[PDB]
């Protein structure tokens, strides 16, 4: 075609971006995005934490970029506090040397970088950190907006400046720990991208935040067995999000956590589930049930009877639309992987019958 | 067969073959189907189609071809001669040969 | 071969009692032989044999009439000079 | 060359004056003969002018006041290019007159014999320079009964009223090359002929007229004869010979020598029809006629109200949505052929026969032929394709990246429809030919390479049918699960599966049998027989496949229903 | 005791209501009945661009009517231009999450943020030409809910914590608190004069703020449901406001009560976006489902209807100028009205 | 405790939003009117305009 050289530019640059965001699109398809609800007694703390040990290849060249990036921002947001803590503190303490203060200036200028921050910043802080006036100025000032990771940052700012630095893992979420109210986390189970949503430290007003998430393909729920009274609690929370009017097209799966806490509780033969739940006596093992050996059947009871109410609250409305899927949660195995991953292939399986005239 | 009356079958006759473009006649054993064949007229006209009459003739026949000596050049000189192992009486087909009233022309050059 | 010769003879079928129904066949002999130079330039159309058929035929018939009122002919004389119905 | 003939033969004549029994012109070197010269003789009683290859033009009244003569035969005419017309006249006792091999250009009167013999035999053969028969030639010729043989007639046509006033007893006009066309108005004034012989005359058709008192007729080789008259015409017609075997059944229904007055029964024609080519029409129950023309109607209509709504769609193209697309497709095309079919029935309802040649011998056929091979094997490659594709992406759901998408098809659609065109177009190549049955199928066994292809199409077929059959199984092992298993939804499944699975079982294991059974040259039913399973069990994937697919969508039923609101029946 | 507060209160209320009832005479319906309403208007689609990739989830026009930002749940903050309807620059986010944007007046920075806490800033005249994080505006307790470039230095934002801070570029803290309020706040609009500004808050009540007062000085309760939208009269002497009720109320700074509810017996659905004309005459909403109305605010009647898109409208914008107006719905495509 | 400095704080917001002034609605209207009747004719919206001086063909 004919156009001109700003318009040819222009349409380089357009189909440059379209190429770029097809090459993301390739990768974002391949990725299942789950989202995670629990209480804080819930367990999910544990729940994530045995994941974690399995994390998606540790990290990623994009992922390793945003980090060194993050980083170096943090360090720089750190550099720039501490500057501005010793200029407006009672006494005006200067660096020891001139030098040392033309290169926090030009670091401070130099804060406009795209996310790259030079060596000569990272050397000119660490010099900075080494004075005595600084360090003491950092410490009567530890109130300021500075951040927490700021002593960190600068005795770990040697190995930051040097090329291809690759920051561990526990580092990124402590520079990333914050009141974010997200904690991603990335796992790979049968070479399959799995993303999970840590959803929490925020104002508990799900009808706000709940209706974006209506593309989540499946949403995990896990509340702690071994908490009688918190039963109540969880229940209203399950039948709030099943009725969702955003949310009631979404499958749920269900993590019973604390098992071994809740078999050790009914071993001492209170049996407070009795007074909170008076149907509990009524209430008889089911013919399909398959406790592991040497398990007693008190505690085997009660667990199949708190299935069977998840079970019944569920199957009030929208029964065919979406399923429930209950799993025994312990922390102590890593079986939890595969009883996901096993779930999530039910459900898309489900799904797919589904437009296909087949249910 | 019998010396009286014998069936259409073949004999050592002799017959003239020659080229309208070579003058020279050469004459050679050949293989004529000759003989007698049962033949009858309907007895009634007007009411069943007339029943044709057998005649005897060649059924199969081999050809056979001689050099030619010296004949007039502008013109193949190949002559062609049909020879029949084995003869019957059947009819004749109008395209096939020129079957009609006897002839009893000569067999040789003229 | 026993084939009568050229003569006539009772009807086989026609020959009502009284009157004897004559009919005229035979075993008239026929000869052929190859066309030879000068047959084959007297033919317009290319012929690559040529046969003599001689046929016993009736000289003469009479009127005769037969069962049902059917009208048949009586041959008087029987004779091998041509053929009529032999092309076919 | 000498010769031993009697005449003088000189001089460039005949020398007919001459006394001899049976007159000959054999090895006779004349060229013109004079008029009249024939006079002074009458011991002849036979004349013959044969083996004269001088012989170039005959004058007027050559033959004249012959009474003793009864035969003339004349043959072997090598330069004979012109008659003089009136050659022969005054011949009471003429019997039979013969004129071969002559090249004479025009047709010699025979009107002026005036013969008065019981039964006169005339006949003509090699009249390649013969331009006509003129008007009323036979004209007086004979007043008793006369045969006219024309065997080999070179004439191009009969003029209007060629033979009046006179008895004929048989015409042959056999060998009659140049004689295709012919006026219906030659037997206007002849009662007759008893028996006709055209074949090999390539006619195009028989007059209407003097057909009723014709008792025999020969069109052997008849090619040309794709047509016959009316049955009720041949009142009188007791056996025949009809080159087409489809045409001698017109004759098998009703509206020796001792037999004498005894005739047939009823008529006797021959050859047969064909095994392979019943007399019947398209249809051979009265039911069909309606049940083939609701099963056509209904196929269309729900073949084009998918296609409405599969086109008219305003969201994005899915594979799903392109291969409904290409099997209401099908589906269409299959109606349109059986819809074809029924119109050429309805076209030729009552008169099979008599078209059949032309339906079978034109474009029609090898059309509908085509139609009918292609919209199958792109239905069945478009089935098979389908549960593929869904059993692809059932086992493996959960990888997203392993999907199918409509640049990817295309390509597999494409190969898929170039593989159907070449299945379909082979037969029309020379392998099997579509005219062996007249429902226009590759029923032509007898060849070896089409037998092992007719096996090979049965055996993919069969081939297809178990991997459908097994994806299914594979499917529904793979859905149903040991502890996570709903019986609702289970049940649901399988009968879906079930009901998926037999409604193409019961429609391609009978003809797929019997396919299979004609291959081995074991046919179990007949072609009427055929014809009910053809038009009762072919059309089922053209009838419930739509309904049972994209009438029974959510998508769909949106879709119709968005159209509806647009077009406003809300 | 809180029983003598609560009297207080509620006879301060009551005295209110009393004030406001005496000064309110009849609604503006019955005075512009003399003002010939205006007729259908007709809209043809001009631009469609199909290269945004994931849901739309905030659009925010520009100051010149030249290039409109928008943001993608997935992650991609991607600008394109009217005009040409093609892509400037693709901006990678840290949080996939977008639920606000904003255009500076000058376009120099462009600003989006989502249920995450930690708010971004991008640049449009990065020295490097790529874009980045000028800065970060993290602490909030709360998720972002809007934002809006009152001008180059200062921008003031809605966190899910029922509260609301302004934010200083240089300083990045929040040089005001505006934390005294009850229920989250959804959305934020600006008056032509920068002086004053009306948050529309997640609850039926809606409190207009000073950036110098810091605190709230109207407060009406006209609606019967929860708030998610809220536009601005171009005069700045009134507001308008949306409701998951399907009721939209005008609200004046003067009257402060309502004038007009706009709402109809067969519109079930809420209103989730709101926008208003050059003139105001032509008030543009959409509602939860896929079709777009328009709505006369003088004459209270329908003017057209408009289906142009197959999911729920995310928002809808209104250029200054009122060039043209685009609305973003939950799907990959974007439609241009004019 | 919590609850009564909520509702002081309560208490004091509704007292300072008691003490805000009024105006008569007639004023606010008839000001609106005027400013839609002037601002009018500067709508493309409600005024259609040829294609030709549109810039959005």
């Amino acid at each position: 075609c004919t156009l001109s050289a700003e318009d040819k530019a222009a349409v380089e640059r357009s189909k440059m971006i379209e190429k770029q965001l097809q090459k993301d699109k390739q990768v974002y398809r391949a990725t299942h995005r789950l989202l995670l609800l629990g209480a804080d007694n819930s367990g999910k703390s544990t729940i994530v934490k045995q994941m974690r040990i399995y994390h998606v290849n540790g990290y990623s060249e994009e992922e390793c970029k945003q980090y060194k990036a993050v980083v170096y921002s943090n360090t720089i947001q750190s550099i720039i506090a501490i500057i501005r803590a010793m200029g407006r503190l009672k006494i005006d303490f200067g660096d020891s040397a001139r030098a040392d203060d033309a290169r926090q200036l030009f670091v401070l200028a130099g804060a406009a970088e795209e996310g790259f921050m030079t060596a000569e910043l990272a050397g000119v802080i660490k010099r900075l950190w080494k004075d005595s006036g600084v360090q003491a100025c950092f410490n009567r000032s530890r109130e300021y907006q500075l951040n927490d990771s700021a002593a960190y940052y600068l005795n770990d700012l040697d190995r930051i400046a040097q090329p291809n630095y690759i920051p561990t893992q526990q580092d990124v979420l402590r520079t990333r720990v914050k009141t974010s109210g997200i904690f991603e986390t990335k796992f790979q189970v049968d070479k399959v991208n799995f993303h999970m949503f840590d959803v929490g430290a925020q104002r508990d007003e799900r009808r706000k935040w709940i209706q974006c998430f209506n593309d989540v393909t499946a949403i995990i729920f896990v509340v702690d067995s071994s908490d009688y009274n918190r039963l109540q609690e969880a229940l209203n929370d399950f039948k709030s999000i099943w009725n969702n009017r955003w949310l009631r097209t979404i499958s749920v799966i269900l993590f019973l956590n604390k098992q071994d806490l809740l078999a050790e509780k009914v071993l001492a033969g209170k049996s407070k589930i009795e007074d909170y739940f008076p149907e509990f006596a009524r209430y008889t093992t089911p013919e399909d049930a398959t406790p592991e050996p040497g398990e007693d059947p008190r505690v085997t009871r009660a667990k199949y009877f708190i299935r069977d109410e998840f079970l019944r609250i569920s199957t009030a409305s929208g029964d065919g639309r979406h399923y429930c899927y209950p799993h025994f949660t312990c922390s102590v195995d890593t079986e939890n992987a595969r009883r996901i991953f096993n779930d999530c292939r039910d459900i898309i399986q489900r799904m797919h019958l589904r437009q296909y005239e087949l249910l | 067969k019998e010396p009286l009356r014998p069936r259409c079958r073949p004999i050592n006759a002799t017959l003239a073959v020659e080229k309208e473009g070579c003058p020279v006649c050469i004459t050679v054993n050949t293989t004529i189907c000759a003989g007698y064949c049962p033949t009858m007229t309907r007895v009634l006209q007007g009411v069943l189609p007339a029943l044709p009459q057998v005649v005897c003739n060649y059924r199969d026949v081999r050809f056979e071809s001689i050099r030619l000596p010296g004949c007039p050049r502008g013109v193949n000189p190949v002559v062609s001669y049909a020879v029949a192992l084995s003869c019957q009486c059947a009819l004749c087909r109008r395209s096939t040969t020129d079957c009609g009233g006897p002839k009893d022309h000569p067999l040789t050059c003229d | 071969q026993d084939c009568p010769e050229c003569t006539l003879q009772e009807n086989p079928f026609f020959s009502q009692p009284g009157a004897p129904i004559l009919q005229c066949m035979g075993c008239c002999f026929s000869r052929a032989y190859p066309t030879p130079l000068r047959s084959k330039k007297t033919m317009l159309v290319q012929k690559n044999v040529t046969s003599e058929s001689t046929c016993c035929v009736a000289k003469s018939y009479n009127r005769v009439t037969v069962m049902g009122g059917f009208k048949v002919e009586n041959h008087t004389a029987c004779h091998c000079s041509t053929c009529y119905y032999h092309k076919s | 060359e000498p010769c031993n003939c009697v005449p003088d033969g000189a001089l460039r004549c005949p020398g007919p004056t001459a006394g001899l029994t049976r007159l000959s012109l054999a090895y006779l070197p004349v060229k013109v003969i004079p008029s009249q010269a024939f006079r002074g003789l009458n011991e002849v009683i036979k004349i013959e002018i044969s083996q004269i290859d001088s012989l170039e033009r005959i004058e007027a009244n050559a033959f004249d006041n012959l009474l003793n003569l009864s035969e003339i035969l004349i043959q072997n005419t090598k330069n004979l290019r012109y008659i003089e017309p009136g050659a022969f006249i005054n011949l009471p006792r003429l019997k039979y007159l013969s004129i071969c091999n002559t090249g004479i250009r025009k047709f010699p009167d025979v009107t002026k014999v005036f013969s008065s013999e019981s039964n006169f035999i005339l006949e003509i053969c090699d009249n390649l320079h013969i331009t006509t028969i003129p008007g009323n030639a036979f004209q007086g010729m004979n007043n008793e009964s006369v045969t006219l043989k024309l065997y080999g007639n070179g004439f191009e046509e009969v003029q209007s009223h060629a033979f009046n006033g006179t008895t004929l007893t048989s015409l042959e006009l056999k060998e009659n090359v140049h004689l295709e066309k012919m006026h219906n108005g030659a037997f206007r004034g002849a009662t007759g002929p008893k028996t006709l012989d055209i074949s090999s005359t390539k006619l195009q058709a028989l007059p209407s007229y003097g057909l009723e008192s014709i008792q025999r007729l020969i069109a052997t080789s008849s090619y040309s004869l794709k047509k016959l008259p009316s049955r009720e015409t041949f009142v009188n017609l007791l056996e025949a010979t009809l080159t087409y075997p489809s045409h001698c059944c017109a004759f098998r229904n009703l509206p020796d020598y001792e037999y004498g007055f005894c005739l047939p029964k009823t008529p006797r024609c021959a050859p047969e029809p064909d095994a392979f080519n019943p007399c019947e029409d398209i249809m051979g129950y009265d039911f069909l006629r309606v049940l083939i023309w609701l099963i056509n109607i209904l196929a269309i209509m729900g073949n084009m109200t998918v296609l409405f709504v599969l086109l008219t769609s305003r969201y994005k193209l899915t594979v799903p949505r392109f291969l409904m697309c290409n099997l209401s497709f099908a589906d269409f095309c299959m109606g349109l052929y059986l819809l074809l079919i029924a119109s050429v029935d309805s076209q030729t309802k009552g008169q099979y026969y008599n078209h059949a040649i032309d339906w079978q011998t034109g474009s029609g056929c090898s059309t509908a032929g085509f139609f009918t091979v292609f919209a199958s094997e792109l239905s069945v490659y478009t089935l098979t394709v389908i549960t593929l594709e869904r059993w692809h992406t059932i086992t493996y759901a959960i990888h997203l990246d392993q999907k199918l998408r409509l640049r990817h098809a295309i390509l597999i659609m494409l190969g898929g429809w170039l593989f159907s065109s070449l299945i379909a177009m082979l037969p029309l190549v020379g392998v099997s030919n579509y005219m062996k049955v007249s429902i226009c199928f590759p029923m032509d066994v007898e060849t070896t390479l089409s037998q092992v292809y007719i096996l090979t199409i049965l055996i993919l077929n069969v081939v297809a049918f178990f991997i459908i059959c097994a994806c299914y199984i594979k499917i529904y092992f793979a859905v149903r699960n040991p502890e996570l298993m709903a019986t609702n939804k289970d049940t649901k499944i399988a009968k879906k599966m079930a009901i998926l699975i037999f409604t193409d079982f019961t429609c391609m294991a009978p003809i797929s049998f019997f396919a299979i059974s004609a291959a081995f040259k074991v046919p179990l039913i007949t072609v009427t027989n055929s014809k009910v399973l053809l038009v009762l069990f072919y059309p089922i994937n053209s009838c419930a496949n739509p309904f049972l697919y994209a009438i029974f969508t959510k998508t769909f039923q949106r879709d119709f229903f968005l159209l509806l609101s647009k077009f406003g029946c809300c | 005791e809180l029983d003598q507060l609560r009297q207080e209160a509620e006879q301060l209320k009551n005295q209110i209501r009393d004030a406001r009832k005496a000064c309110a005479d009849a609604t503006l319906s019955q005075i512009t009945n003399n003002i010939d309403p205006v007729g259908r208007i007709q809209m043809r689609t001009r631009r469609t661009l199909r290269g945004h990739l994931a849901k739309i989830y905030a659009m925010h026009w520009g100051t010149d009517s030249r290039l409109l930002v928008s943001a993608s749940q997935d992650g991609k903050l991607i600008i394109w231009d009217s005009y040409t309807t093609n892509k400037v620059h693709a901006i990678p986010l840290r949080s996939s999450w977008v639920m606000t944007c904003a255009y500076a007046p000058s376009g120099n920075y462009v600003a989006c943020g989502g249920l995450d806490n930690i708010c971004s800033i991008y640049n449009l005249k990065t020295r490097e030409g790529n874009v980045r994080v000028s800065r970060e505006l993290a602490g909030h307790t709360g998720y972002l809910s809007c934002c809006r470039f009152l001008d180059d230095n200062q921008i003031v934002t809605s966190s899910g914590d029922t509260t609301c801070a302004l934010w200083d570029i240089e300083t990045g803290q929040q040089t005001t608190t505006f934390t005294g309020h009850t229920g989250d706040v959804m959305s934020l609009s600006l008056a032509p004069d920068t002086r004053l500004f009306v948050s529309g808050a997640c609850d039926a009540s809606a409190k207009l703020w000073d950036v110098r007062e810091g605190m709230c000085r109207q407060t009406f309760t006209g609606h019967e449901s929860d708030i998610n939208a809220i536009c601005f009269f171009p005069n700045g002497n009134a507001f308008a406001t949306g409701s998951d009720d399907a009721t939209c109320r005008l609200f004046d700074l003067r009257a402060d009560q309502e004038l007009m509810t706009y709402s109809h017996d067969n519109i079930i659905c809420g209103i989730t976006s709101v926008s208003f004309s050059k003139s105001g005459r032509l008030l543009l909403a959409g509602y939860d489902d896929f079709n777009c109305n328009v709505w006369d605010a003088l004459k209270a009647d329908r003017a057209g209807v408009l289906a142009g898109h197959d999911n729920r409208v995310s928002c809808l914008g209104v250029t200054d100028d009122g060039m043209a107006v685009a609305t973003g719905s939950w799907d990959s495509f974007l439609k241009i009205w004019n | 405790t919590a609850s009564i400095a909520q509702a002081r704080k309560l208490v004091e917001q509704l007292k300072m939003e008691a003490n805000i002034d009024r105006i008569k609605v007639s004023k606010a209207a008839a000001d609106l009117m005027a400013y839609c009747e002037a601002h009018a004719k500067e709508d493309p919206l409600l005024t259609p305009v040829p294609a030709s001086e549109n810039p959005f063909r």
